[PDB]
């Protein structure tokens, strides 16, 4: 069967038995920066498998009236072992990513999830002409949560699901690399993002590269007696990461 | 020389090949090489599974037994001794042999004989060198009943003489069995009607050893003790078997007190230590 | 039966705890304070018997800080940035006034000898 | 009628020994402590329809 | 649970909060109480040195409608035991998705500085930790039992080796058996 | 009646001084001191002292 | 191995030849606690017996170490936190020897 | 002239104009661990030039009555950038070292230094049967100082120069790789130590590999009017470093 | 399986001895007291840019 | 059999070759053969560094 | 000066009269007190015979403006110790000019009647004397320290050999170390 | 620091490890007594809406 997939990176391995098709990127596979498109002059640090491995983020709980969660991924991996340590000592860095989102239920359950990677998802503010705090955009490994109604918390992101924070129709987010976790048949949420930017290397802290969003379009629904606690676990790997411009320890 | 298998280098993987997902429901041990789940390097490994072979595991001079007898006793029965040959009165070699269900080997046998002057009033003597006789009686032969019995004249029975102070006695013994192999375990009866004696005691049938001092009755008592050391060699073994958990109780059966599986813990998870302080 | 465990000794601030043989009944731990710091109290505890359980025989010791005394004033010259307390490895730099010439090393530093604060050498002098 | 074998020695850095049998019976000989072969395919993998270890081996 | 078949049953159920845990022990196959009296551990207690990798197999013995993911992780020594799921995903882990293949394999490689470790306990040859984490949850339909059981296996790889013949510390005799 | 050592090691070029030459009962940690016999002279690279150890035996004393 | 008859009143005996046992215990094994202990039965531990008057006992021992070489000097600690015991004592780990008379208790002391 | 030498490592470069001969090792140059002498099984981390570069330790002041200073070098580089960070995340590690000791004066000055690298320099305690604290053996990048007379500080090292802490004649320390900084003619203190141990990889914190000692045999001496403050600067580089057994952050 | 070597003898004025190994382990063999090689070039002359000993080797 | 090295004959010298002037500042033991400073004769030396090996 | 680093410091300064001297000792590497506890002397005290030449290296650790010449001399035995500079220049000497190469080598050859000498003291295998002479002076400019220091080294040549294994006379033990 | 108010007690059921103060993103898990059956989600968590602490949903209930 093609429902089974093993993914091996570093000293970490993910096995899935209800994959559908491992979704992977814009057609492009991640690779190291060539020296014909390069800008910086000193020797890069291709560190090892010590960064190119899976890291598990926190789990979010999918209830009957949950709306959606999001992450910012160069910033979410900022305390995840030696990867984050390289972020704190180098000025420029660069990596693709293997995102694998897991979630499981039983056959008596129903509900459908959308898992999108959105490049440059510049969020809009809840009150219009007002600053946004960094803790409301990216909270590290901890997810920020959309709402159903419009939000009006001060110095916060406008969080409605039907506008996705950015101000578009949420059914139009299937233009980005995505999958669905239909609980009837899926768990295979890969998106192997390449490096996507407008410059050959970039700073990990000053720039957010993309945004993972997990939005349930068909909400979770079950009969009385089934397991009511259904977690969603997000695991993320850097691929072909390299670092440049070593100096003192950075901005925590 | 048969070295252990080596570790091959590997890289990243994203495919429908799943070595981790197996079925342990099919009686089958998975053979996952460590180069299939993590990225490894080239390790040329030079280790040899040498001292874990069944010969290198069993061919040590183990034991079986201690035997005591005197050279001047008022009762004529403690002047010599005897021993029906089994390998099941000392637990270490018994457990090691009961790793397997069938065995086939030759035995190298060594005796270690030590004599102690007993307590009496006339304890200051001038005693010459004691000489010992160890006679083996095959299954069915005639048995001695005293130290001056004429059954000790060893015309057909193999016997060994030893003088105090020399190297210990040692002799080799071939595969002395009527079946194709020895039986560590026998699940059956002695009589065809499923009565009688149950277990491995039907198949022992090795004969017995007899021990005396060749000298005449001394003027002061000296007790001698000889330790029979069994040592197997030229070993083959068949249909392996789990190690025994419980303690042995007798030499003629497998009867036990019910012991738990392992040592206990206080909780099902681990953590850092909660003793004294920083 | 099996041995009982004493509680975890934890940490001494500015000191060590050396636990060579575990913390079971009949153990021994030792105590030592760092450089520039002096031990006051106990140097060892035993996991003795106390009531119906096992406890440690001595309480936890303390690491005070060792100071050199006040630095000696030189004739015709001041100290550049004189601090109130001088700990281990710390130095005073002597300046010199206008019309006077230094002789010898500018700076002396603080040492510990026989667990005691002490300056390393004599202070310099300005003649002019 | 002697026979010359190799001695058990270390790796990464072929010494020979000689042997004569003196007695007429084969139970008298010294033990064979130099056979290092093995075949753990009758205890592990003791199945029919031999698996591949990369396939799911079910359905 | 030593005096029952419950020693082999590892509990698993639905949890009201993820980021959790399932179990953990110390990788000492013959010193640790967990895998002491095992087949590998009892072969291994007649020796005094060991080397090579170790396999672990986890058969999920629950319903066919139940599903969930776990974090099976090994942590080489030098730091303490991990206390989060995010500290344990820095190690050598695999994420296990329960499905039609009901068992997975955690392969513990040989990460050492010496060629051999002691089968008894010394501080010089510490070997690491094995923990399993509720990663997401157990998700069941209605009228299906929530509380299920994992069974854990252990064996050795094709590069495993033992070295120094000693007597086992588990045989004990007081008098002759007669 | 504590544990005591033996008489200190008789050297062929040094004798004991005169609190130590008469009195017995050497406990543990006791230091004794030797003087140069007549007619000898001191070697300055050696200290003429002997400590009695835990096993009731003195330290090594060779030629002072 | 040398034996001396100790001092007692009944010093005139007729003693047969003393026999000695030297048992080696590898690191971690079980230790004897008496002369009539059943841990002396040397089924796996290598032990050597000797009778008074013969050539002295001699046996060869291979390179019994867990590292690539022995260490005369070790500049480090036993615990990873740089506590514990310091020096070469962390790496000794050779096991120990045990010595007894194989004979029973005599009527006069011999050391 | 052969008095001039440039040494280039990573993004760091040392130039000397009064070298004599760059001293370098036991004849062996440092190299990565081969896979025929290796023990650990997972892929090593050969990090980059990000560890293989020069780090400058603190300066010690050479006065007229100074006696000697020492360091412990896997432990002295424990806060020196990404090198130290790799020490905190890996269990096993391995490197050679390029030690370059600098010191300068004028031609009216006189005095001579000995610079030795001593493998396994196990120090002895000041009071005999008593423990030594770790802060007295290795104080990080900060030097511990020998004395002239015997020392009796509690839980401290016996620090006499004429026994070098270890209990030998100090004129016999020229059996180890060394140089002299004669102020008449030198500055060229290299010692390119290879990896020296009895195991193919080792722990950086639990084991000290070697000990640098700078002992003046002919003491510093000058006439009145010359510069009285003469510093001594020690710069150290790892070479062919690699790391193994990645886990959580270690022992500070 | 014997081996014949030369005996240690005086100079200025090739006697052979014979050797048989009896045991199966190489730790059992007699010690190798006849290897007289040396190479004191890693302790003496342990430098880079190898000197000539007739030049000044400086400036 | 590895004998010790021999002594070669030499004569008078007046040149810019200076084996005595060395630099002991470079961690380096000088290897002055005795035929470089005095005038020597031919010595065929038959000594063996046998009993100074680490085994012996 | 034994209990200090001053044992290794040989004094040298400017002298008001030439024809002088610096130091001297007796060539006995293991009997003489000077080179007794040296590396060569401690290898050499486990033996009882020695043979071959001996090197001596003199590093002048003074200023770079200082200059001067010395007379490094070896005297084979048979006469007494020389008492002049003109008696010591009849031996095996070299005149050492201090310059940009700050060290020189006095090579002591093998002048004997036997192939071996004893590493201990007997009168039959006396070996000679090593003396160093102020030949001219130490000449320094103004505001430069006059008093400087020579360091002396010792090693062996490529024809050096030792013969009779004995125990060293420096190990001493009274009781077992515990 | 913003706090949600005190969490509502359910009829026939307690709170597993009830904390004194509940900040943002923190949850209370409701248990249930013997002889009673849970209905709905076990746990509710704390939210901020209009800069104000608020629990996310209604607490569950135990019928039996
Ligand atoms: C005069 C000296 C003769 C010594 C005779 C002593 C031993 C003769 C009996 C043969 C020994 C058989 C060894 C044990 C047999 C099997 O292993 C057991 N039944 C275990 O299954
Ligand atoms: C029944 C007879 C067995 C005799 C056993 C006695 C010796 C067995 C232990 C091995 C001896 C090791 C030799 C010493 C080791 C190293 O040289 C030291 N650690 C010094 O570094």
């Amino acid at each position: 069967s093609d429902r089974v997939r093993s993914i091996t990176l570093g000293n970490s391995t993910i096995t899935t038995q209800e994959s559908a098709n491992v979704v992977v990127g814009y057609g492009v596979w991640p690779d190291y920066l060539s020296d014909e498109e390069a800008t910086a002059e000193d020797q890069p640090t291709q560190p090892d498998v010590a960064t190119c491995r899976f890291y598990t983020l926190d789990s979010v709980s999918w209830m009957k009236e949950s709306q959606g969660w999001w992450w910012k991924f160069p910033d979410a991996l900022r305390d995840m072992g030696l990867f984050g340590q390289n972020m704190q000592y180098h000025y420029l860095g660069r990596s693709g990513y293997t995102i694998h989102v897991q979630c499981n239920a039983s056959k008596f359950h129903q509900g459908c999830l959308l898992v999108v990677c959105v490049p440059e998802a510049e969020m809009g503010a809840a009150n219009i002409n007002e600053k946004i705090n960094r803790e409301h955009l990216s909270n590290g490994e901890v997810a920020n949560t959309f709402s159903g109604t419009k939000s009006s918390n001060t110095n916060d992101v406008q969080q409605a699901v039907f506008n996705a924070g950015m101000g578009v129709a949420v059914g139009n987010l299937t233009i980005f690399p995505h999958q669905w976790i239909n609980l009837r048949t899926n768990n295979c949420a890969t998106i192997v993002m390449p490096y996507i930017n407008s410059v050959p290397m970039d700073n990990m802290f000053r720039h957010y590269n993309f945004t993972l969003m997990i939005i349930p379009f068909a909400k979770l629904d079950y009969a009385a007696g089934s397991s009511t606690y259904i977690p969603i676990t997000v695991t993320v790997a850097p691929m072909c990461a390299e670092y440049n411009g070593l100096r003192l320890a950075g901005h925590q | 020389v048969v070295r252990v298998a080596d570790t091959m280098p590997s890289g990243p993987s994203n495919s429908e090949s799943i070595p981790a997902l197996t079925a342990a429901e099919t009686g089958h041990t998975s053979q996952v090489v460590p180069s299939d789940t993590i990225q490894t390097r080239h390790v040329r490994n030079f280790h040899v599974r040498s001292e874990s072979s069944v010969e290198n595991f069993l061919s040590r001079s183990a034991c079986v037994y201690i035997v005591e007898y005197k050279t001047r006793d008022d009762t004529p029965d403690k002047m010599y001794d005897s021993w029906v040959i089994n390998t099941r009165q000392v637990a270490q070699l018994r457990r090691k042999l009961e790793f397997f269900t069938y065995v086939r080997f030759d035995v190298e046998v060594t005796f270690v004989i030590t004599s102690v002057q007993d307590d009496s009033t006339r304890q200051n003597t001038d005693t010459p060198a004691l000489t010992h006789q160890i006679m083996y009686v095959p299954p069915g032969g005639p048995i001695p009943q005293a130290v001056d019995d004429y059954n000790w004249q060893t015309s057909t029975n193999p016997s060994v003489f030893w003088t105090e102070g020399n190297a210990p006695p040692r002799m080799s013994i071939p595969f002395m069995s009527v079946g194709n192999a020895y039986s560590n375990f026998y699940d059956g009866w002695s009589h065809f009607s499923q009565t009688g004696v149950y277990g491995f005691n039907t198949l022992n049938n090795m004969g017995k050893l007899y021990f005396r001092h060749v000298n005449d009755k001394t003027i002061s008592p000296i007790t001698s003790k000889v330790r029979i050391y069994f040592k197997p060699k030229h070993v083959k073994a068949w249909v392996p078997r789990p190690p025994r958990l419980c303690e042995y109780t007798h030499k003629d059966n497998v009867d036990f007190e019910p012991k738990g599986v392992t040592t206990s813990r206080t909780q099902l998870t681990i953590s850092n230590s909660t003793h004294v302080e920083n | 039966c099996k041995k009982k465990s004493c509680p975890n000794p934890g940490e001494i601030r500015n000191g060590q705890i050396d636990v060579p043989g575990g913390i079971l009944f009949g153990a021994t731990i030792s105590f030592s304070c760092n450089t520039g710091y002096k031990l006051f109290g106990s140097t060892s505890s035993f996991c003795l018997i106390s009531g119906s359980s096992v406890q440690w025989s001595d309480p936890l010791p303390e690491c005070r800080e060792i100071y050199c005394p006040a630095p000696p004033q030189i004739d015709n010259g001041i100290i550049q940035g004189e601090r109130d307390h001088y700990g281990y490895r710390q130095s005073v730099t002597y300046a010199c006034n206008k019309g006077f010439t230094m002789i010898g090393e500018h700076s002396i530093y603080c040492t510990v000898n026989n667990d005691e604060g002490e300056w390393s050498g004599p202070p310099p002098e300005c003649r002019g | 009628g002697a026979q010359v074998s190799t001695q058990k020695t270390g790796a990464h850095e072929i010494i020979h020994y000689t042997n004569i049998n003196y007695y007429k019976d084969a139970a008298s000989n010294s033990a064979n402590r130099q056979d290092f072969t093995q075949d753990p395919g009758k205890f592990t993998e003791p199945v029919k329809d031999i698996m591949v270890k990369s396939l799911p081996a079910l359905n | 649970n030593v005096n029952s078949l419950e020693a082999y049953r590892i509990p698993v159920h639905s949890v009201t909060e993820t980021g959790a845990q399932v179990f953990g022990f110390t990788l000492q196959p013959g010193a640790d109480t967990v895998m002491e009296r095992t087949l590998l551990g009892e072969i291994l207690n007649y020796y005094a040195n060991w080397s090579g990798s170790i396999k672990l197999t986890f058969m999920y013995c629950g319903s066919a409608m139940a599903t969930g993911k776990f974090l099976l992780a090994y942590s080489p020594p030098g730091a303490g035991v991990p206390k989060n799921r995010r500290e344990a995903m820095l190690g050598t882990h695999i994420i296990w998705d329960i499905g039609l293949q009901s068992s997975c394999v955690l392969c513990v490689p040989w990460i050492s500085q010496t060629h051999y470790r002691f089968v008894s306990k010394d501080i010089y040859t510490d070997a690491g930790f094995i923990t399993c984490w509720y990663q997401t949850s157990i998700v069941v339909p209605a009228e299906v039992q929530n509380q299920s059981v994992i069974l854990c296996f252990v064996s050795a790889c094709n590069d495993f080796s033992v070295r120094l013949l000693r007597d086992s510390p588990f045989v004990r005799q007081t008098a002759f058996y007669q | 009646c504590n544990r005591s050592c033996e008489v200190p090691t008789r050297l062929n070029s040094a004798s004991l001084k005169q609190p130590y030459i008469t009195q017995n009962y050497f406990p543990v940690g006791t230091v004794v001191e030797y003087e140069c016999r007549p007619g000898y002279r001191r070697e300055p690279s050696l200290s003429p002292k002997l400590t009695c150890l835990q096993n009731l035996k003195w330290s090594t004393a060779v030629e002072f």
